[PDB]
């Protein structure tokens, strides 16, 4: 059968791949930059915006613009780019064709989902959706159905009590530090 | 309605399925007075009838499907006394040829009757093994269309022996200057990589064994090709109670002495863990040192040099040795083979590689991203299960290589026009304990008997249309909600794919989500009563139950890539790399991989015309050439015959060609009123005989009769023809009374 797409949205890092591969086939900084120098030479090719390793490769020409802070989606234009080039680019892959697991952080806004989901039928035009806490799926990766999970990203950081399987929502602590306010 | 006193009727009885029973008084429209057997009482109390019983005559014939009335009864009784009596043991059921374990050898098999047999027709002559093949040569010419034999039945039943002879008969009519020495001699290979002692029976086989017969443009055998289908691969490392896993290891481990095998170090055959466990060594009146000779001889007769030979034996004692490699825990996420390890030691030493890379791949795993990469210690239950999961592997693989060189020596050069194959498959299976080897083999029974019913329905549609009768009259049984039980997404094979992978998945935790997902939503999956670690399938046969302790231990397969590619580096010997050289394949589990082997199967079989052999095994006990009614009517339902049997009673069954019908009933029919065709004759003296049609149809070549009207024909002829004898009879003893009497007057 046709596989989902599974695609993690971090603050910092794109990973994406195809659902029941063991490790995921693009990882890539969700950075976009844009060229902020006079192009003098005629004929070289401008670009309106890199993503990704192309912007890194460059970003001593670029500024380099993160979409995503503190798990928040802060503009969708950018976003939007960035998952063009995760599917078409990274992936290779129609996304007309692939079920996608989007993923989470717990507690933030609910704008958020709610565009995440509008952009994947009305702009990708993908066949189903889900969008999944990210703290739950480190259980299924540590094959567990008890624990506290301690996830810190670059964006956020948050425990998520879990015992038996049933997430206990009341005891769900969020706290914003987080890999960028440590390099800062 | 028929019964009267001196009619005779079955009953049911817990020895014997059936007792024979004299009607005592007439039946009037509520109990049965009833004469039997060693005396007579009974009154048999009818619930809001009993079976009726066919004209002696009748009884005996050729075919299960000339009887007039037509159940369980009549074909047991049918079986019993062409058995028994006549030591005839092949019989026809509507296509299916069934046949009877004699279990001692008999004259019949003679190139007399091979020759007796070639060119005839399969209604031409009683029914023989060679007259399905001949069958399927004659199809094999009158259309380009391949054939297949497919001989199915329990374990014992006959299936090698039975293809033994279809083979014989090709090789006899077609063959020419050899294949049949080099096919019989791969049995004995065959046998020992795929047959195992199970719990009923030592000596099952455990895979599906697939000949093609070559036949050239002229239809002279070119040559043979042997495929292998559905192998039973968890055997390898689990065993039931009293079990063995496959003979090939034990006539190993009973050579162990010889000096060619003192380097492979083998021990007693409970040393090892891979044999330890079913607490069954040896086998009453087998010699494993000697299966041993017999095997390798047949690998030299086939040409597979001792080089060769001496490779295959040092890659089992590799999986043996392997087997007894224990992980030592270190931490409840961690654990580490203990310093030293012998079996460790002895199993590096065996494959050439080094002690201390298979010390370390063994406890732990590799993940690598696109650009970094990373090395995971893993528990002891999951090194346990990754190394039984490698020597499943490699057995595999080895099993796949032997097969290959048999072909090779089996493949003939001349470019193959059609085939003929022969399957000899495992039947349906029901065990006072199931386990995933029985939802398997049940599984796979499934699929062939759709195939089987499938064909039927076919033929008898198409032969409605040689002669214009509607088909709305004929339906046939649909197992394909069973099939979807089992195979559809959110089936038991992949809800038990899933709970392979879900974390802390379990035996329990498998079987709440089966019962979740069905209990109440499917008819044909029940719960039992009184257990929650168990379900019921309603098969075609009969409804089994299966347990759900240990399928997930039998389940999985995942083989870690850094295992082959340690095995691979191998430079020790030259069959071990030759093995892994050509992923998503090593991560399925092995319900997946039977799945996928079964769709081949039956890609391989729907390309072709079927016809179908059954084997049925007298007696439990090994006695020869008797028979019990208890075991054969479990055979008889497990093999599909008495749905076939009950299906064609309920339309036609009865197929009479009017001038057998005339041969038959002229007694019935006057000398006055036959006309100068028998065809129109008859055609109108059954109008005379039954009022109304609907007992019977009037084909192009046959009259149609349904069940039991054949018995009232007979049962009226014999009147009559009785009445006819009074009169004869009446008219000379009268004359012999005259001549007395008037000799006293004299
Ligand atoms: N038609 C037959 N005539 C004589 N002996 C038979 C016949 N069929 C089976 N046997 C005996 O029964 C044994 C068991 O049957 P076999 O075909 O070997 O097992 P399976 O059917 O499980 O492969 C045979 O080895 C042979 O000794
Ligand atoms: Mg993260
Ligand atoms: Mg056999």
């Amino acid at each position: 059968e046709t596989t989902a797409l599974v695609c993690d949205n971090g603050s910092g890092l794109v990973k994406a791949g195809f659902a029941g591969d063991d490790a995921p086939r693009a990882v890539f900084p969700s950075i976009v930059g844009r060229p902020r120098h006079q192009g003098v030479m005629v004929g070289m090719g401008q670009k309106d915006s890199y993503v990704g390793d192309e912007a890194q490769s460059k970003r001593g020409i670029l500024t380099l613009k993160y979409p995503i802070e503190h798990g928040i989606i802060t503009n969708w234009d950018d976003m939007e780019k960035i998952w063009h080039h995760t599917f078409y680019n990274e992936l290779r892959v129609a996304p007309e064709e692939h079920p996608t697991l989007l993923t989470e952080a717990p507690l933030n806004p609910k704008a958020n989902r709610e565009k995440m989901t509008q952009i994947m039928f009305e702009t990708f035009n993908v066949p189903a959706m889900y969008v999944a806490i990210q703290a739950v799926l480190s259980l299924y990766a540590s094959g567990r159905t008890t624990g506290i999970v301690l996830d810190s990203g670059d964006g956020v950081t948050h425990n998520v009590p879990i015992y038996e399987g049933y997430a206990l929502p009341h005891a769900i602590m969020r706290l914003d530090l987080a890999g960028r306010d440590l390099t800062d | 309605e028929l019964y009267t006193k001196y009619a005779r009727v079955w009953i049911p009885d817990p020895e014997e399925v059936w007792k024979s029973a004299e009607l005592l008084k007439d039946y009037k429209p509520k109990v049965l007075q009833l004469r039997l057997e060693e005396g007579k009482d009974l009154e048999y109390c009818l619930d809001p009838l009993p079976p009726l019983r066919n004209p002696d005559i009748l009884v005996g014939e050729n075919d299960l499907t000339a009887l007039s009335y037509l159940h369980e009864p009549a074909v047991l009784h049918n079986l019993k006394v062409r058995f028994i009596d006549s030591k005839l043991i092949y019989t026809y059921c509507g296509i299916v040829l069934v046949a009877i374990n004699p279990y001692e050898q008999l004259p019949i098999y003679g190139e007399d009757i091979i020759n007796a047999y070639s060119g005839q027709n399969m209604g031409d002559m009683d029914p023989h093994i060679f007259a399905v093949a001949e069958e399927a040569y004659k199809q094999m010419a009158r259309d380009e269309r391949n054939q297949s034999i497919i001989v199915s039945g329990e374990s014992g039943a006959g299936k090698t022996v039975s293809a033994k002879y279809a083979m014989r008969y090709f090789a006899t009519v077609s063959g020419s200057a050899n294949v049949e020495e080099k096919v019989l001699a791969s049995n004995p290979i065959m046998e020992s990589i795929g047959n195992a002692k199970t719990t009923r029976n030592d000596n099952s086989s455990r895979f599906g064994k697939y000949i093609e017969i070559g036949f050239d443009k002229r239809y002279r055998i070119i040559g043979a090709n042997m495929r292998t289908y559905l192998l039973e691969k968890s055997r390898v490392v689990f065993q039931a109670e009293e079990e063995r896993n496959y003979h090939i290891f034990y006539q190993l481990c009973a050579s162990a002495a010889l000096p060619e095998f003192k380097t492979l170090r083998l021990g007693n055959a409970n040393y090892f863990h891979y044999t330890k466990q079913g607490g069954s060594p040896v086998i009453d009146g087998i010699d494993d040192a000697k299966e041993m000779v017999n095997t390798r001889q047949a690998c030299t007769l086939l040409g597979i040099s001792d080089s060769y030979q001496m490779g295959i034996f040092r890659i089992l004692a590799g999986i043996l040795h392997l087997g007894n490699v224990e992980f030592a825990s270190r931490d409840s996420d961690s654990c580490a083979i203990p310093p030293k390890h012998d079996p460790l030691t002895i199993f590096c030493d065996l494959m050439g590689v080094d002690y201390e890379e298979m010390a370390h791949w063994l406890c732990h795993r590799k993940l690598a991203t696109a650009t970094e990469t990373y090395i995971k210690p893993i528990s002891k239950l999951h090194a346990i299960n990754a190394r039984d999961a490698l020597a499943k592997h490699i057995y595999a693989n080895l099993f796949n290589w032997i097969v290959d060189h048999v072909n090779k020596a089996l493949h003939s050069t001349v470019k193959q026009h059609s085939f003929i194959g022969v399957l000899d498959i495992y039947g349906f299976e029901t065990f006072e304990i199931n386990s995933f080897e029985q939802f398997c083999i049940n599984y796979a029974n499934e699929k062939l008997q759709q195939q089987f019913n499938m064909h039927v329905f076919k033929l008898e549609q198409e032969e409605y249309m040689k002669e214009q009768i509607p088909w709305t009259l004929i339906d046939f049984y649909d197992n394909q909600p069973c099939i979807n039980l089992i195979e559809a997404k959110m089936g038991v094979l992949d809800l038990l794919d899933e709970e392979c992978k879900m974390p802390k998945g379990s035996d329990d935790t498998w079987a709440q989500k089966l019962y979740n997902t069905h209990l109440n939503k499917c008819a044909l999956f029940e719960k039992p009563r009184l257990s929650n670690k168990a379900f019921i399938i309603k098969h075609f046969a009969d409804k089994v139950e299966y347990q759900c302790e240990g399928f997930l231990e039998k389940n999985k397969d995942t083989v870690y890539e850094e295992q082959i590619k340690v095995l691979k580096s191998s430079k020790k010997f030259k069959l071990l790399p030759e093995l892994f050289q050509d992923s998503k394949e090593h991560k399925k589990t092995v319900g997946h991989q039977f799945r996928n082997s079964l769709h081949l199967l039956m890609e391989t079989l729907n390309a072709t015309t079927p016809h179908y052999v059954r084997c049925i095994k007298p007696n439990d006990f090994k006695f020869p050439f008797t028979f019990d009614e208890k075991r054969a009517v479990q055979q008889l339902r497990a093999c599909g015959v008495l749905e076939t049997i009950r299906i064609s009673a309920a339309g036609f069954p009865s197929r009479w060609t009017y001038q057998e019908f005339f041969s038959r009933y002229r007694v019935l029919m006057k000398q006055k009123d036959v006309l100068s065709d028998r065809k129109q004759t008859c055609k109108n003296v059954l109008e005379k005989l039954i009022l109304d049609k609907d007992k019977y149809q009037f084909g192009k070549t046959k009259i149609f009769f349904r069940a039991g009207q054949v018995a009232y024909l007979e049962k009226i002829r014999a009147d009559k023809l009785r009445a006819a004898c009074i009169r004869i009879q009446k008219t000379i003893r009268g004359w012999l009374m005259r001549k007395k009497y008037m000799r006293m007057r004299r």
